[PDB]
């Protein structure tokens, strides 16, 4: 840690405070992540062992690289690569003016590309929100903290997610959780980059159920089977019909509201996949398919 | 490595097969074996390294952690002692259990605590011995954890078979496996190899090639060496899956056993 000087705290959680610093010699940048080990009764916090390994396999370009680990004295150094700032603080600092529609969209791609790589690792994020989205000064966009991931070897297993992104299923009461819940919140993500606001900010896990159900119309047997036989679900929920995406979303063209339709479907089993989500029409423009064999 | 091995996963919704594959067969690259490695370690007898897995799997059954918690801890040991030399007989229980440690800390939802992990070791391992051995395996492991361990090939196999009863199956496949790897030798197979071979003991080369995508000319040696201790386990009559307080009896063949393998060894081996 000699070759780093601290330039100011950027965060904290519960397992230690995060710093911006600077490589003294090289002038590289970085982000630290110092785990205070004197005060740690189980050794090096399960979800940083978690992260540590998880992160040294998940190489890609839209995931946060784990630049070192560094054990001093009684301190765990995490050092991860700097981005200047989350995707909340620049939606926050685009409000008024708007995110360039070109921009909404190469930002999703790239959310989708980490995350289909992160599924054809067999992990589930569970944690996708505006601030675990790194951005750069150059376009690029990255997933970050994963610290709630879960490899999917065996089904992932509910236990009693920031609710704003929390999928339906999980609120009614799953006992899994799948990869569709990741899809969720991207599409919550990409309604929160068109309008510049929250697309569902309940504050219970019942007003977050009303609130989906007041955009996308109260579920049913048939546009989400099994969903009347839900630990959580009521009959006496309120019937609202959906809304016309062109109300929700306006900015957004057909592609997009296409996309995002069927990244929001209340069926888990029928809700987009993220690799079939990077084929959509909406990104026909910024991508073109390569010869297939067989 | 395997050149004439196909690819058995079925069509999927959420990720490209083929990518899938190839992350399963990279693991391979990554996390290495070495079957001689008590070599670098003149003061060790390969009997050692079986008690202490052996005791290591009889720990997990206490706490009711999973197989995967058990295989983890096995391929940290393995891996962490081929990366050191001369290690003594006195330290081979904090290594064991600082491997178990640390695959309960990933592993597991809810962990037995560390106090927990010293206690078992009825007062020869200290709390904070432990936490000074997981930290130097994890750095002689370059902190590489997410090995595909024997018993997640397991799944993997079954799992693509699915898509009499399979969890019975499953525990009397893992059951086999559980003695294998008792015995050093079986770190001249790949892991998956390994668990191929055990699941074609328990049922044909046909069904194995469908699940695991080798070809037969890949596990036969694997299967000739397997042959003792499947044969060991067939004239017992393989155990009964079991029930878990606490645990969900859809996730009850997935919870660490324990039997008295040591003695089936020496008849395997002899
Ligand atoms: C006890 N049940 C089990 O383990 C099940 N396993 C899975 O389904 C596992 C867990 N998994 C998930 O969690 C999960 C998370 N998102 N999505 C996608 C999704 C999206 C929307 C809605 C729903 C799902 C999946 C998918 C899963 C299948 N995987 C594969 O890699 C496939 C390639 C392969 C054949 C090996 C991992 C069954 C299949 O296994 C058989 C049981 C049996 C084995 C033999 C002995 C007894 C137990």
């Amino acid at each position: 840690m000699e070759n780093f000087q601290k330039v100011e705290k950027i965060g904290e959680g519960t397992y230690g405070v995060v710093y911006k610093a600077r490589n003294k010699l090289t002038g590289e940048v970085v982000a630290l992540k110092k785990i205070r080990l004197d005060t740690e009764t189980e050794g090096v916090p399960s979800t940083a062992i978690r992260e540590i390994s998880l992160l040294k396999e998940l190489n890609h370009p839209n995931i946060v690289k784990l630049l070192d680990v560094i054990h001093t004295e009684n301190k765990l150094y995490l050092v991860f690569e700097f981005l200047h700032q989350d995707l909340k603080k620049f939606m926050d600092a685009s409000a008024l003016t708007g995110i360039p529609l070109p921009l909404i969209k190469s930002y999703l791609f790239q959310l989708l590309q980490g995350l289909a790589f992160c599924h054809s690792h067999r992990v589930l994020h569970r944690d996708l929100k505006p601030q675990n989205l790194l951005i750069n000064t150059e376009g690029a966009i990255k997933l970050a903290d994963f610290g709630l991931a879960r490899a999917f070897g065996v089904p992932v297993r509910t236990y009693t997610v920031t609710l704003w992104y929390r999928a339906p299923e999980i609120l009614l009461g799953c006992k899994y959780y799948s990869t569709a819940v990741d899809i969720w919140s991207l599409g919550c993500i990409f309604a929160e980059m068109v309008t510049r606001r929250a697309l569902f900010p309940g504050d219970s896990e019942i007003d977050q159920l009303f609130r989906i159900f007041r955009t996308l119309g109260t579920p049913d047997e048939v546009v989400w089977p099994g969903v009347t036989s839900m630990p959580d679900y009521k009959p006496s929920f309120p019937k609202w019909a959906r809304q016309d995406f062109s109300k929700v979303v306006p900015p957004l063209d057909e592609d997009g509201r296409s996309l995002l339709s069927q990244m929001l479907h209340y069926d888990p089993n029928k809700r987009i996949s993220a690799k079939a989500a990077l084929a959509h029409p909406f990104f026909q423009d910024v991508t073109k398919p390569v010869p297939h064999l067989r | 490595i395997a050149p004439s091995r196909g690819s058995p996963l079925p069509v999927l919704s959420w990720a490209n097969r083929e990518e899938v594959w190839k992350i399963m067969l990279n693991k391979e690259k990554t996390y290495l074996r070495d079957q001689h490695f008590l070599e670098q370690h003149p003061l060790l007898q390969p009997k050692m390294r079986a008690i202490l897995l052996d005791w290591l799997m009889e720990v997990c059954e206490v706490y009711k952690l999973h197989r995967e918690t058990f295989y983890l801890a096995q391929d940290f040991f393995d891996r962490y002692m081929a990366t050191q030399e001369n290690v003594v007989k006195t330290l081979l229980q904090l290594i064991g259990i600082s491997s178990l440690f640390i695959a309960a800390k990933l592993e597991e939802i809810y962990p037995p605590k560390l106090h927990q992990f010293a206690y078992v070791t009825d007062g020869a391992c200290s709390g904070d011995e432990i936490l000074t051995m997981e930290l130097m395996i994890m750095k002689a492991l370059k902190w590489r954890l997410s090995p595909l361990t024997i018993v997640s090939w397991l799944n993997v196999y079954m799992q693509v078979a699915y898509l009499q009863y399979p969890q019975q199956i499953f525990i009397q496949i893992a059951e086999l496996l559980d003695l294998c790897v008792l015995d050093v030798d079986c770190l001249e197979f790949p892991y998956g190899i390994l668990a191929a071979s055990a699941l074609y003991h328990f049922s044909s080369s046909e069904l194995m090639q469908k699940v695991s995508g080798y070809q037969w000319c890949d596990i036969e040696n694997c299967v000739k060496w397997m042959v003792p201790f499947a044969m060991v386990i067939r004239e017992t009559g393989s155990s009964k899956l079991k029930h878990f307080r606490g645990v969900a009896d859809e996730d009850a063949h997935n919870i660490q056993t324990h039997r008295d393998s040591l003695d089936l060894l020496d008849k395997a081996r002899a």
